[PDB]
């Protein structure tokens, strides 16, 4: 999901 | 913001405090609605967001003009063209003697125009009521307070807990269908039409349920003939008293036969058949329309 | 709605012109990339569903993001923030009640702070000069959907799904107007479920003949086909729910008959 600190 | 001289406060509403205010360089008098923005908690209100974006889009002589929006770190200022008062006051003060028919007729005429411009740009007002209808001395009237309006490029899902207004609320929302429609705005306006006329509110409910019941007592309990599909709406109860519909001549005496036809077409139970604003304007009631000024 | 419809449909077409990203925007962003944006929208889908939000909300969010990115360089560390505020705003614009800000902060792994998210909201508004009622694909699908004969849930959900899928790939979905993508998606969904096609009612309303769609239609097909393999999946997931009739299960046609 959801909760996530997208790393790029 | 340094260019305005606040004059005097002229009503609260959505967000905060509205001022009369004057532009020190151009003399133009405006109405500042100043929205609080200590907003440690949610930031710009949703109501502000809507009323600004939509008003931006809407430019028509019977929809109050947004002149500028003023963005600070810490406060948000809406700058509206200044108009004198609001239909609610005009009525209170015109009580007793009553608002002459011809002015009523132009107010209605003028609103349908604005409603129509609104609706035909997929904007839904949702909260028409005298206090949100603004008049000037040249004798124009205008839609105002768009804080709950909504764009209906996709059907607009209904507020499960409505914080809106009882008195002007459409049966069909009272009975819990899922969506709004342009039809709700016509309703509120039909109800304001009857108010101007009789000098009092048509359906002064005391809760969802008392409302329904007031509506019914005037207009008679809907059944499937009138309103295909009523009896299968979430809040519809088979125990609902079966009152009969009253002769409209009884509800708005002062009103000529045309006035009654319109009024009824606007107060139709079933949102499919309740008359559009574009239609209402063609209505013969508007044959003899002029543009009187109010005695303010 | 049976009276303005045309007036409305006209005006959305007018609006969708003024509310349009710039196409070249991504290549003029120093630090970020079509990919990067994909990761993002994807994430928004997922937020969409976690907080149970109307689909339009998500379509709005991306639209805001795309225009916000078309004026403002952003660093990759701050994208998820722009997205968070775009989402907050649209929720504020299109939902009955929106998630609190706290939640929106939460959903980022408190990578940013309430006052951060709130500051960006503002800048975003500033940058869109408050213009938020952008026409979206999901609006035109809904206008389009009136002209089914007859109605068909599978078709609708399918067209939706393809719609959202277009959200994810600035290339080449940014060169198409929503009204077009929405056609495209409509004909494909039609085609796929029932073998029927983009109807005369709609061709006459929209001025779009089938052939005028073909460009957009083609990319979209290619996409439909490749979606199971696409780097990014939250949508296919979404569109398995029986809420949407399993449509993202169904088998893409390998040819379109064009
Ligand atoms: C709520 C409102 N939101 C707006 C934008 C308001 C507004 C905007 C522009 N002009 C005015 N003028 C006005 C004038 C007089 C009155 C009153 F209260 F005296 F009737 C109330 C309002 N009011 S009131």
């Amino acid at each position: 999901a959801a909760a996530r600190s997208l790393i790029f | 913001m340094e260019n305005f001289q606040k004059v005097e406060k002229i009503g609260e509403g959505t967000y905060g405090v509205v001022y009369k205010a004057r532009n020190k360089l151009t003399g133009e008098v405006v109405a500042l609605k100043k929205i609080r923005l200590d907003t440690e908690t949610e930031g710009v209100p949703s109501t502000a967001i809507r009323e600004i974006s939509l008003l931006k889009e809407l430019n028509h002589p019977n929809i109050v003009k947004l002149l500028d929006v003023i963005h600070t770190e810490n406060k948000l200022y809406l700058v509206f063209e200044f108009l004198h008062q609001d239909l609610k006051k005009f009525m209170d003060a015109s009580a007793l003697t009553g608002i002459p028919l011809p002015l009523i007729k132009s107010y209605l005429f003028q609103l349908l125009q604005g409603l129509a411009f609104c609706h035909s740009h997929r904007v839904l007002h949702r909260d028409l009521k005298p206090q949100n209808l603004l008049i000037n001395t040249e004798g124009a009237i205008k839609l105002a307070d768009f804080g709950l309006a909504r764009a209906f490029g996709v059907p607009v899902r209904t507020y499960t807990h409505e914080v809106v207004t009882l008195w002007y609320r459409a049966p069909e929302i009272l009975l819990g269908c899922k969506y709004y429609s342009t039809a709700v705005d016509i309703w509120s306006l039909g109800c304001i039409f009857a108010e101007m006329v009789t000098r009092r509110a048509l359906f002064p409910g005391d809760s969802e349920i008392d409302q329904l019941f007031r509506i019914f007592r005037t207009l008679g309990t809907p059944d499937e003939v009138v309103w295909p599909g009523v009896t299968s709406m979430p809040d519809y109860k088979p125990s609902f008293p079966k009152w009969a519909r009253q002769d409209f001549s009884k509800v708005v005496p002062p009103l000529d036969e045309d006035g009654r036809s319109l009024l009824s077409q606007m107060l139709h139970y079933d949102p499919n058949k309740r008359i559009s604003a574009k239609a209402a304007l063609a209505h013969p009631f508007f044959q003899d329309v002029t543009k009187p000024v109010p005695h303010l | 709605v049976p009276d303005y419809h045309e007036d409305i449909h006209t005006y959305l077409r007018e609006m969708e012109v003024k509310c349009k990203p710039k196409v070249g925007y991504m290549k003029k962003q120093p630090d970020i990339t079509n990919s990067m944006r994909a990761i993002l929208v994807d994430w928004l889908v997922e937020v969409g569903e976690e907080y149970k939000l109307q689909n339009e909300t998500l379509h709005l969010a991306v639209n805001y993001i795309d225009r916000f990115l078309s004026s403002m360089s952003v660093l990759r560390g701050k994208l998820q923030l722009v997205g968070t505020a775009a989402m907050l705003l649209a929720s504020k614009f299109e939902e009955i009640y929106p998630p609190e800000v706290a939640e929106f902060v939460y959903i980022t792994d408190d990578t940013y702070t309430k006052k951060q998210v709130l500051r960006m909201e503002h800048l975003v508004l500033k940058v869109l000069t408050f213009d938020l009622a952008a026409p979206t694909v999901n609006q035109f699908l809904t206008q389009y959907f009136l002209h089914q004969q007859p109605a068909n849930c599978k078709v609708e959900s399918l067209a939706m799904f393809l719609g959202e899928l277009s959200l994810i790939d600035a290339d080449p979905y940014l060169k198409y107007l929503p009204s077009v993508i929405a056609g495209a998606a409509f004909h494909l969904a039609l085609y796929t479920v029932t073998g029927q096609s983009w109807p005369e009612s709609l061709i006459r309303k929209t001025g779009y003949t089938l052939e005028s769609l073909k460009p957009c239609l083609m990319d979209l097909h290619q996409t439909y086909l490749k979606a199971p393999q696409h780097a990014q999946q939250s949508i296919r997931e979404k569109y398995k729910n029986s809420k949407y009739h399993g449509v993202s299960l169904l088998n893409p046609p390998e040819t379109l008959n064009l």
